[PDB]
DNA sequence: GAGAATCCCGGTGCCGAGGCCGCTCAATTGGTCGTAGACAGCTCTAGCACCGCTTAAACGCACGTACGCGCTGTCCCCCGCGTTTTAACCGCCAAGGGGATTACTCCCTAG
DNA sequence: TAGGGAGTAATCCCCTTGGCGGTTAAAACGCGGGGGACAGCGCGTACGTGCGTTTAAGCGGTGCTAGAGCTGTCTACGACCAATTGAGCGGCCTCGGCACCGGGATTCTC
């Protein structure tokens, strides 16, 4: 038994181009690219939440995490879809 | 007028601490243009911090942080 | 009583889940708040779609229906801020973009 | 009318500022320059003090360490006056950009 | 014949795959002396990952961790 | 017959090299070599390919860097043949020592 | 009510040399070179511990980790001391 | 009885341990890594004092200041490149000259 | 040979670097239990070794020509220095705004 | 199902942002002068080109066996909990190392 992202990320491909194949080292690539920055931006949230003195990774901090790693308009689009993915999922009620 | 706040004979005194007998006069400007990008790429880390802080000052706490997280780790004012 | 995954609550396409269980196993914190997994989960998704944007569009740029590791490091070097970001990571299999300095052209 | 040849005492005073670590930087005017650096994001900013010292002894190391590369530029560009295409070629060689 | 096992138009393969014109004959060596101190960093540390793990064979993974180390990091073998 | 100027095939072999992604290093040689520099650290290793194909990635993409930092620097000294002190250059200035 | 290494220092520091004076700045100094070494050697530890599929930290992956980052001869050094110290506690159990 | 007397060591073992444990490293932690890792910070501690005691009597001082300690970490090579991405405060850099810039012959 | 410009020897507050007591948490000791690390034992992937055909890549000698390098004449733009002048800095007084901290509470995250 | 971690909030006190003013090292500015950077031209040789002659990389095939990897079982190291004592932080107190100042020897430079 091992993990990967796989059919995931090919469905994001289908959704925008379906006639694309793919390669099993793109694959590869592409599994240690979303790791790595799972890796960084992980370990970034859990840095700044040992500086505030808090125990607890709520959503703010990671926040902050991607305002710190990521380029400006990177930032600023994923802060975008960040929040209204977690608004449309707070909304269960 | 408050950007010329740093002065030509300081420029010279961090040249001659580099140990340089001749110094061209563009050298000065130039030194400029570098060293207004780069406070602000440590004043983008540090306020960003503060702000996560729910502080308004900044302090030499959250500075040396910045440092450290660029890769430019300081000693000597604690951290 | 059956209810799907907060992925599609979330209207994402990757596991929340599975991120929030390596994001509790991972023991970056003892705690772990709600909206962590689905904001982070948010993230990967843009990023990954962005990647796969720029792949796909290289891929159609050299007449090809497969992604080679060549149309990703050409999409990721192209563009600047994914140069910022990956500057330090080196492509497996990736190559070099072509380039040559004004001078050693001949000038005549 | 004793004139010194130019540069001699350009390398005392070199070597002078070589046992010489004090700072180099005004601190009001660099005090000013940091607050108008950061007003532009969010106003009404309070500073301690330590961080502007903090920033000077940063600011001075890169600096000299730029200056120290930057030198050796020149020196192998067989000349003694540095120029924006030493300073170029130290940047592109560090990798700062 | 092990360090020479490189021959003499691999730099020149290395060399146009970096876009360069006119090559000398001294720099070979040279060339050669900085793949000894490249690959000593390299697999000292890839042999304290393997012989850490109770191995005596190197796997794909201790290698892209000891390349992970520097900051000089390579994708495509992360699984 | 006709010739070709010296350096306008060279530029021929440079779009050549540039468009080619293929391996520019033998795989036995290298495979003796790391195993030979393996051998003084610890005896009795054995190897995978898929580790011979990941320091063989590893250091092509390192000649590669340093490469056009030496011809940068080379192109910064007003020449076009590069020479040794153009790769030490390199070296002190990116940092490796 | 902070906590500090200053008497430890102080004490190592007469220990090896009975005349000399030091100032705070350089206690400030070298207790951040203290807490550097400190947190590098223990994420570099935590790694180990979490590559190894290792859920517990032994001194076999500090050892390692001494033997990784630290310079050589310091490296062999803090071996050989800290393999004396091991001893010397696992008799005195 | 303290451990670090039981170890024969002058730093603070159950304060390391402290540090580690609410640290965040790991589920389980060691008995004898804290002692190991308390012996290691003592070496390093002794050692850098050592040298700073030397850069201390070489320029007739009996005061540490930081200009001592760079003088005492630059130049020793390898704790060079174990520090060569610190910057110190108040210490300086080193006096060289290059031979070029040094005129006249002989 | 002279002359700025250093290095070197002696007097002076000082104010900032060593003791010391008070004492409050934080390291130490003991008991319990439930699981994780170690060892034994097991099945097969995969790494090492060698034989042999093919041949494209590599070594070596020959030469020819741009390009590295030595020298030279020259603007000229940086460098030492006198003269204003202008803002930096030190001593200080007052405010009040912002950080620390105490203290209960409830909800939401661990299990 | 539980319990304890943020969350709110009020209060105290501390530092830091303005505002005084003198005075003073120090920057701005203009001016004489001197080597350093600039292009230009010639001398030679070193790298590019080429063909003859290896050679030992590459494929691929086979044979063998270490060693990676999974499972089972055990027990002892370590988290957890309750009581305890001591030691390291801190306010306070006291005094001498070094910077500072004054004046004479001494060394490169012209």
């Amino acid at each position: 038994r091992k993990e990967t992202y796989s059919s995931y990320i090919y469905k994001v491909l289908k959704q925008t181009h379906p006639d694309t194949g793919i390669s099993q080292k793109s694959m590869s690539i592409l599994n240690s690219f979303v790791n790595d920055i799972f890796e960084r931006i992980a370990t970034e949230a859990s840095k700044l939440a040992a500086y505030n003195k808090k125990s607890t990774i709520s959503a703010r901090e990671i926040q902050t995490a991607v305002r710190l790693i990521l380029p400006g308009e990177l930032a600023k689009h994923a802060v975008s879809e960040g929040t209204r993915a977690v608004t449309k999922y707070s909304s269960s009620t | 007028d408050n950007i010329q706040g740093i002065t030509k004979p300081a420029i010279r005194r961090l040249a001659r601490r580099g140990g340089v007998k001749r110094i061209s006069g563009l050298i000065y400007e130039e030194t400029r243009g570098v060293l207004k990008v780069f406070l602000e790429n440590v004043i983008r880390d540090a306020v960003t911090y503060t702000e996560h802080a729910k502080r308004k000052t900044v302090t030499a706490m959250d500075v040396v942080y910045a440092l450290k997280r660029q890769g430019r780790t300081l000693y000597g004012f604690g951290g | 009583k059956a209810s799907q995954s907060r992925s599609a609550k979330a209207g994402l396409t990757f596991p929340v889940g599975r991120v929030h269980r390596l994001l509790r196993r991972g023991n970056y914190a003892q705690r772990i708040g709600s909206g962590a997994p689905v904001y982070l989960t948010a993230v990967l998704e843009y990023l990954a779609a962005e990647i796969l944007e720029l792949a796909g569009n290289a891929a159609r740029d050299n007449k090809k229906t497969r992604i080679i590791p060549r149309h990703l490091q050409l999409a990721i070097r192209n563009d600047d801020e994914l140069n910022k970001l990956l500057g330090n990571v080196t492509i497996a299999q990736g190559g070099v973009l072509p380039n040559i300095h004004q001078n050693l052209l001949p000038k005549k | 009318p004793h004139r010194y040849k130019p540069g001699t005492v350009a390398l005392r005073e070199i070597r002078r500022f070589q046992k010489s670590t004090e700072l180099l930087i005004r601190k009001l005017p660099f005090q000013r320059l940091v607050r108008e650096i950061a007003q532009d994001f969010k106003t009404d900013l309070r500073f301690q003090s330590s961080a502007i010292g903090a920033l000077q002894e940063s600011v001075e190391a890169y600096l000299v360490s730029l200056f120290e590369d930057t030198n050796l530029a020149a020196i192998h560009a067989k000349r003694v006056t540095i120029q924006k295409k030493d300073i170029k070629l130290a940047r592109r060689l560090r990798g700062e950009r």
